[PDB]
């Protein structure tokens, strides 16, 4: 569980004192990678590549390279290695709870069953019925997001408990009253309406909030509630971008399956060929930004309330 | 009654195309200052980033306000 | 009836829009200034801090007058 | 008719959206070259804020013309 | 009865907006001059102050057109 | 036909404010520069003051436009 | 059968505002080269007049074409 | 009668475009006309030349407006 | 009744994934045109720049994902 | 039969409106180029006015197809 | 009989519009390098001038297109 | 139900063009440095590659949503 | 029907016109860099064209729009 420190490493550093950053990035980061990344075509191309750094992590091998100037290969490798075959599992047991990703040609290949394919086991989500799937799920990720700042927060709270600066304790459980006085607000207008055990929610919530502002006149506090009423929702890109991946790969394969309908004598044959070429090349671009997006959100999100300022140590 | 989703739905595009552009139009010159500043600026790369990162919450409340009259609908 | 209430939410969506526009064009020169001063500002960071947290009230205006014409609806 | 005050809406949106707009973009080059003078003008910061805030008569202007057309409505 | 009043405010706002647009674009290279000016030239405060009131005449028109267009309304 | 009177009076709109924001793009770099050029140009004012005063012919001719047009309503 | 008019007199604005938008941006960079050239063109006084005056040819055409159309109304 | 109008906002139209494309081409051709006057007093009649060309576009988009009057 | 409703959602979600697009595009420029300046001795800082490049991609999410949602209406 | 005639025209209209927008735009920085490269190059004036002249082959296309749109009348 | 022509036309002229305007900016930003470049590159002049031929093949594209959907017609 | 499909066919238009704008203004100032670097980066060749290369992806997103829409004929 | 493939039309037209403003924005300064490089980068032509060559890829995505929008006519 320990060689996942590498990212955490050279930044985080601090002046000692805190706890929490090192075991929060394996239990996080890969799900959220895998949950983005639903191709099992492309997991298991990625475990292929992982293979082939193996075959140089078992040789010294430093293998430079022209362009980046890459030297620091040897020993960090492994670990890089053990990161990445930790996520591939991930990212294939969301790729089986998620759609299917090829060679599903619905319309008369169904490889797993649908109320448009009677016969075996229907697929659970399909991405069609959007109406209702993709709204349980979006309330899924923002559970997700809100409960992360909910841990973060806490921890500041448990920070300031033990050290005697504790007043900054006092405007950290001032931002788990803001969070709780804007939820209840949100339930009040987009939520179900009602406001029976709403009310209590949004007293308790704005008397913390005052009291926290009694404890002294932070002129900084007041608006960053905002930011961290948007850093909530930052965290819904996570759909949205294996969505975009998942129609990529849904509209390639439509588009062999027409090219090996109506020209199927011989538009097989090309269309292999184009439909696999055309998946590497989206994916040598797309993947690079797709693997850097979860752990940016993890960094700006979760490390900007207690260990990043430190001047590292 | 169709037409009403529509012309909500022309609204929801306006609003979260131009909170984009105006957040995208802030961050380019933001970060083209930034990225110079990173060569020989090498601590105040976290100044960079909370700079660069600070004006999202415009986009943030064009989704807001996109979202609640979603609701709306 | 209704044909109103998309008129009034794509009104919505065109005033935000446009506020988020222009304050974003507002924040892309004093960020951008305020970074570069920065190096031998590390003293003045609260100063630009404030300087470039100014301009962001136009967002207030906008979602209070996007809320009151839609508390309208 | 209830079309009527749907225009009136978009019109008002109008207005206040554009007149932020004017009020960014007045106010993007001044900050930018006081932001880049409090390194000496730190006696100048009483001018360099008043300078600043001069320009939001404008938005004033607009949401007061704002608020006489929703008492229209 | 309504139909005219929706367009009379659109284009009232319209005008108006476009006016606050214009002043704001020119206020940004007056003030950007302005204020560089003022760090020594203290005593020309007088001037440049004058020279940065002197485009509001053209939103002042719009103002009273818009005052015109309200009384039709 | 009140509708029409809504048609000539946005007409009435664009002309003025389209007439504005050209009057504001034609002051505001010859004003800049004029600002900058004052501390030598003590004398020079005078002039200064004549040129600044060539763009209003826009305004002036914009204004007359939406006059006659409202006389024609 | 005023369908016609309205649509005829915003004809007539949106060409006589475009013609000072761009009668503004062509003022506008000459003025600014010709405040800076006074300092050392006394001598060149008249010349610079006669190049600032010589755009306003566009806003006669517009006049005038603004003007056959309202004869036609 | 909705072509009468329909047709004058289209000749309009066209008008203000080309008005606004001289204007912008006029802007640069004098700004770097006048300033090269300092010198160029004996080179001021080459340098008109430049000035008079753009009027091209605005003369075609009359004509134009014109041709659109006369079908009206 | 249908035949205006969803060619109006869809020209609504058209002008907020190109409106995106567009904000991105822009961003993107200046980013990477500072970047490619600096990569001359930015060599070491190559992946330094990459990551700035990456920050605008997330003005695009948020425009197909109400696309997305507009999409499921229809 | 009133329908398609307006269409046309405002089409055409448009067509040759961008046309002139566009050589204007190359022309500004073609003749800017130009003029100052006379002050020496005045043997080399005869070889900068084809590069004045070439950019008026793309308005020959929009007059061409102005006028086989009036030919569709 | 009529809407389809008239919406037809003011698609190829939007189009040739669009793409003349493009064109144009183009040409702008290369023949003003071009130009500086030609009075000492008289030799390189054959060489510089093809870059200016280079942009034609989208306007070239605008035009067929026009053609081929007149022939739709 | 015709105007469905010219709706969502002008929408598709509308979205690859607009992403087609974006990214060409962002392979401008990519490339516009790399050519400039290229002359001492002969080495760096596949390093100024990348960078062209990676805001292509607009394009394939303006695709993907026009194919989708293409789909939902 | 006509008016369903006129609406078409404007979108085929407007798709590929926007695909070409891009392309030729970018391609204005790409060509920009390359003349100015090709003074002592005369054996660099080649790389020159190859990124020339780069931007006008962008158009064709426009181009295919149209052409299977014109087969869905």
């Amino acid at each position: 569980a320990k060689p996942f420190e590498l990212l955490v490493s050279f930044l985080n550093t601090p002046k000692y004192g805190t706890f929490d950053p090192t075991p929060v990035v394996p239990v996080f980061f890969p799900f959220w990678f895998g949950m983005i990344v639903g191709d099992i075509g492309y997991a298991l191309l990625f475990y292929l590549v992982g293979r082939w750094l193996s075959g140089y992590v078992k040789r010294n091998e430093p293998l430079v390279i022209d362009l980046f100037a890459l030297k620091l290969k040897p020993q960090v490798i492994g670990k890089l290695v053990h990161i990445l075959n930790w996520m591939v599992f991930w990212t294939v047991v969301w790729g089986v709870i998620y759609g299917e990703f090829f060679g599903t040609f619905l319309e008369h290949l169904g490889v797993f069953g649908t109320p448009e394919h009677p016969g075996l086991i229907p697929i659970l989500i399909h991405r069609i019925d959007t109406a209702k799937t993709a709204n349980l799920l979006i309330l899924l990720s923002v559970a997700f997001g809100v409960v992360l700042v909910f841990f973060g927060l806490a921890l500041r709270a448990y920070l300031g408990l033990k050290h005697r600066h504790m007043a900054h304790f006092w405007e950290g459980v001032g931002y788990l009253g803001g969070l709780v006085g804007v939820l209840a607000l949100a339930a009040s207008y987009l939520g179900n309406l009602q406001a029976g055990w709403l009310q209590g929610l949004m007293y308790l919530g704005f008397g913390v909030f005052l009291l926290a502002v009694l404890m002294s006149r932070i002129w900084l506090m007041i608006p960053e509630i905002f930011t961290q009423a948007g850093h909530i929702l930052s965290h819904i890109r996570i759909y949205a971008v294996g969505a975009a991946g998942g129609i990529l790969a849904g509209l390639l394969t439509d588009v062999g399956f027409a090219l090996a309908e109506r020209l199927g004598l011989l538009g097989v044959l090309l269309g292999l060929l184009v439909a696999g070429v055309l998946h590497l090349l989206i994916l040598l671009l797309t993947t690079l930004g797709h693997m850097l997006q979860p752990i940016r959100l993890l960094w700006v999100e979760f490390f900007t309330k207690f260990g990043f300022y430190e001047e590292n140590g | 009654g169709g037409l009403d989703r529509g012309l909500i739905a022309v609204g929801m595009g306006l609003a979260v195309g131009l909170a984009a552009l105006g957040t995208g139009v802030a961050q380019a010159r933001i970060g083209a200052a930034g990225v110079g500043a990173i060569a020989e600026d090498r601590s105040n790369f976290g100044t960079a980033l909370i700079f660069l990162l600070l004006p999202e919450t415009l986009v943030i409340f064009g989704l807001l306000i996109a979202f609640i009259l979603n609701g709306r609908l």
